[PDB]
Formats: C-alpha cells, structure tokens, sequence
C-alpha cells in the first residue's frame, strides 16, 4: 500500500580494534616478566641486607 | 448498467518485522514463482514461507 516506512535497529556494534589490543598483549608479556624477576631479586637482596 | 471489472493497486508493503528467517517480501516490484501439487506455476508475494 500506500506507505511510509518507519525505523529499525541494525544490530549491534562495540568499541574493539585488533591491533591496539597486539601491542597490548606483547607489552604485557614483557612487563610481567620483567616485574616477576625483578622482585624475586628483591628478596635475595633482603637477605643480604643486614 | 452492467458492471464488468477487477483491478487491483501495487503500492508497496506495509512493511513489518519479524526476524524470522523465512519471512521474505520484495522491496519495488516484482513477484513470486510458485507451483502446485500439479506443478501449475502460480505467482504471489506473499512472504511467510516455511
């Protein structure tokens, strides 16, 4: 018939990219590493100390 | 008098959703093929296939 359309929704959409997250992850790994290794010598200097 | 006619308008769909994955209507204008138990080759838009 004679018409005029109203609306509908398309679905849904989300605030992702997929290589900000990349640079993300590797930064991760390396920090993690890093922190982990550095606090285990923290312990070993305690001992040390006195 | 005498009255002999039938003629029929083809303003588009009144148009309606449904999210079912069968329900198909035709924007502008063009119809449907069908067939019959005897194969006769009838023409519709209706769109509620199942």
């Amino acid at each position: 018939g004679w018409i005029g359309n109203g609306v509908y929704v398309s679905g849904v959409q989300r605030e992702y990219d997929a290589f900000i997250t990349n640079q993300l992850r590797g930064a991760q790994n390396q920090s993690s590493g890093l922190t982990t290794r550095y606090e285990q010598m923290s312990k070993i200097d305690n001992l040390l100390a006195d | 008098v005498k009255v002999a006619g039938i003629t029929q308008d083809f303003t588009d769909g009144t148009t309606t959703n449904t999210g079912r994955g069968l329900d198909v209507a035709i924007s502008q204008n063009g119809f449907f093929r069908l067939v019959d138990s005897n194969g006769s080759v009838f023409y519709s838009r209706n769109g509620q296939f199942k």
